[PDB]
């Protein structure tokens, strides 16, 4: 999936 | 400062890719070249997945910046009666549309408009060089997208279903009820929704007609494939008429497969060749299964030098939460920064036992995952994440494996902040934040992907009465009973939980990150020992608690809706820690030095292990239990309980929200380089870290078929214009 900054 | 607009002084940072590209061999560079072109081509489709006027806006800006560069256009705009401040407001808007692939923020789902008078922008565009060369096409575009470019009507401000917001995944008249009905039709016919859009039309009688359109190059004409062509017919589901068609984004995806076939020649091995072969079949026919077979080969290609992935992957911007947005990236492996993540993989199996749930709720086999740190050369789409856990296919993660990726040169961009804008923190905690926010972020990323998204067992019943677990011996740790709920055939994670599926999982992953950041063995992997090992813990928790308060920016009280999955996930964790109480975390509204309403965040360092750890231990267990059994009714009851935003004492979050918005800072824009082909050698083109720099990177992005890509976007938008 995704992990943002 | 103001909502729905982008600040002139907004931060812009260029992506650093010079050194990574320099390590590539001539063959690998040609491989990365065509893959980049394929990605940038497919990234244009995000415009069609954003808003009705988004393709027109891109087309107008593209033509405009082709005839006159930002410096040439400045001389024109200022001679037309625009101030330097107003012209910069247009450059920032143009750079925003480019960076988001649409006039809606990828991180917030909010519309942004140009911060200048519409009457002044009209005199510039109609008097531009592009207007003197092609008058009919420029005046046509401005007539169509001019009104919607500035319109901040209440129904146009946010992305969503119904008359509340705007979405192009569905037609204008679609509601949440239509989206759920469609999902049942897709589950029944065993067809994925990642590359599909739903359209609802009515006849003279009034009966709604549902059309599920697959994304593919080929259209209604017969093809060699029998997989998807067997589905290209009319249906009748629960009385409602259903038509399954394809050919969505056909001319654009056509550009993509052309670059994928060229990239096949420079494939490092047979795995990459078969991988690209299935992606081509997936984008031409409209088969997700083909894309799954390609993704299967992609996982088998372990430790490449040029890592890449493409297609309709993530499902965040879909208001229902099952439809995927097109993205694609090309990156170079970084052996130095990848060293630390490989050690975590070595002891990953060991750390899984530390998780607060029985081994009956964990995967049967531990498949050795690949965790690498990459330097991004290209990342098309709405935005750039910091880390990814791909593929998203639940079946592949339980029998084949998955890949964890940490975008290295993107983290360096984030690691930049002055202590002036570090809001909602005491000056004592400000220093501790800056010194450790960097290093502690690497820890959180690793656990979020490897031990967060990587953990979890989904209970599935076969077509026959056969489970993938032992019903006779598996006991629910919360109720004490045996399992009475599970996943069926066709039902996926996004299928049942839908609107909360994304945020629910990110929260379950973020919690694992906080829970396992206490473990000294994990801190040693990143080289953190003693007092420093305790400091990275406090900050990792301090940043989380602060982020929970800052998350109120991404919540809309009038609709009672969260617009960002990760931010909602961090507000929930904050609420869990508040639920424990005992002075662990407090949010006190104060007064800023500027004489404006402000708040402060206190986190007791000592009560983290004695109060916080047991709190997450209960919460993580309740999350995993309701997830593994597919207990959606219980899952929503739990999650939407902590996600409830109210003005209840002593926190008063609704009042705090106006403080968060008053002191908010806009997200940075990121400029990506371009790869150029010089017949023999591949060169790297870099750009200025500014609004004008970002515009130039897109003006040189499509040298060959620039004006052609504009006409395609105009065509596809005009065809579906009746839907909105
Ligand atoms: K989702
Ligand atoms: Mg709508
Ligand atoms: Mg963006
Ligand atoms: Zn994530």
């Amino acid at each position: 999936i995704v992990y943002p900054w | 400062d103001t909502q729905y607009i982008l600040p002139n002084d907004i931060g812009v940072s260029s992506l650093d890719s010079r050194e990574a590209f320099r390590l590539l061999s001539p063959t690998e560079r040609l491989y990365a070249y065509h893959l980049s072109r394929a990605a940038w081509y497919g990234g244009l489709a995000v415009l069609l997945q954003t808003s009705p006027e988004a393709p027109y806006i891109y087309a107008l800006l593209s033509r405009l910046f082709r005839a006159q560069d930002p410096d040439q256009l400045r001389q024109h705009a200022l001679a037309e009666g625009l101030t330097e401040e107003e012209y910069q407001a247009f450059l920032v808007y143009a750079a925003g549309v480019y960076s988001n692939m649409g006039n809606y923020k990828s991180f917030g789902d909010t519309k942004f408009v140009p911060n200048l008078p519409k009457e002044k922008l009209e005199r510039v565009i109609l008097g531009s060089e592009a207007a003197q060369q092609h008058p009919e096409e420029v005046r046509g575009l401005w007539q169509t997208c001019g009104e919607l470019m500035f319109s901040l009507e209440p129904r146009l401000r946010h992305l969503g279903l119904g008359k509340e917001g705007i979405t192009t995944y569905f037609s204008g008249n679609c509601t949440m009820e239509d989206a759920k009905l469609a999902q049942d039709f897709l589950d029944s016919q065993n067809l994925s929704a990642y590359n599909t859009r739903l359209f609802k039309e009515v006849d003279g009688c009034g009966k709604p007609y549902y059309e599920v359109r697959l994304a593919s190059v080929l259209g209604s004409e017969p093809s060699l494939d029998s997989e998807v062509t067997s589905k290209l017919k009319s249906y009748e589901f629960r009385g409602s008429p259903f038509q399954v068609t394809r050919g969505d984004y056909a001319p654009i995806l056509q550009k993509v497969v052309e670059q994928l076939e060229k990239a096949k020649a420079y494939a490092a091995n047979s795995h990459q060749g078969q991988m690209l072969a299935q992606y081509i079949e997936s984008f031409t026919q409209g088969s997700i299964e083909a894309h799954k077979r390609g993704s299967r080969f992609w996982i088998q290609d372990k430790g490449p030098i040029v890592e890449s992935y493409i297609g309709f992957i993530e499902s965040y911007r879909d208001p229902f939460g099952s439809r995927g947005e097109f993205e694609g990236f090309v990156a170079v492996v970084n052996k130095a920064m990848s060293a630390k993540f490989e050690r975590l993989v070595a002891s990953a199996e060991q750390l899984l036992k530390e998780l607060p749930w029985p081994p009956t709720f964990e995967k049967d086999k531990f498949l050795t995952p690949d965790f690498t740190s990459l330097d991004v050369l290209t990342f098309a789409g709405s935005g750039i994440p910091a880390g990814i856990n791909i593929p998203n296919y639940d079946d592949l993660r339980q029998t084949e494996g998955f890949k964890n990726v940490s975008l290295g040169n993107v983290l360096a961009v984030a690691y930049a902040t002055q202590r002036e804008k570090l809001t909602f923190l005491e000056e004592d905690d400000k220093d501790l934040y800056i010194l450790w926010k960097g290093p502690s972020f690497d820890v959180q990323v690793g656990l979020h992907a490897l031990l967060g998204h990587g953990s979890g067992k989904l209970f599935v019943q076969d077509e026959k009465g056969a489970f993938n677990f032992d019903q006779e011996t598996v006991i629910n740790p919360e109720t004490g009973e045996q399992i009475q709920s599970w996943y069926r055939c066709g039902e996926t994670w996004d299928s049942k939980f839908s609107t909360i599926a994304s945020s629910y999982e990110e929260c379950r992953a973020e919690s694992v990150g906080l829970y396992l950041s206490l473990h000294p063995q994990v801190l040693e992997i990143f080289g953190f020992e003693g007092a420093d090992a305790e400091d990275v813990i406090y900050v990792n928790w301090l940043n989380m608690v602060r982020a929970g308060l800052l998350a109120l920016e991404f919540y809309t009280p009038e609709a009672f809706n969260w617009r960002q999955a990760h931010m909602q996930a961090r507000f929930v964790i904050l609420r869990v820690l508040l639920e424990a109480g005992e002075g662990l975390v407090t949010i006190t509204p104060t007064t800023g030095s500027d004489g404006r309403p402000d708040a402060r965040v206190r986190l007791d360092r000592s009560k983290i292990r004695s109060v916080g750890k047991p709190a997450l231990e209960r919460f993580l267990r309740r999350l995993q239990v309701l997830k593994s059994t597919g207990d959606v009714a219980g899952g929503r009851a739990l999650y939407e309980g902590y996600a409830t935003v109210t003005d209840a004492p002593p926190e008063s979050f609704l009042t705090l929200r106006d403080t968060v918005l008053l002191r908010k800072e806009s997200r940075k824009l990121i400029v990506q380089p371009n790869t150029r082909l010089e017949g023999s050698d591949v060169q790297l083109l870099e750009y200025e870290a500014s609004a004008a720099g970002l515009i130039r990177s897109f003006s040189e992005r499509f040298p060959e078929d620039g004006p052609e890509l504009e006409e395609i976007l105009t065509q596809l938008a005009t065809a579906d214009a009746r839907f909105w």
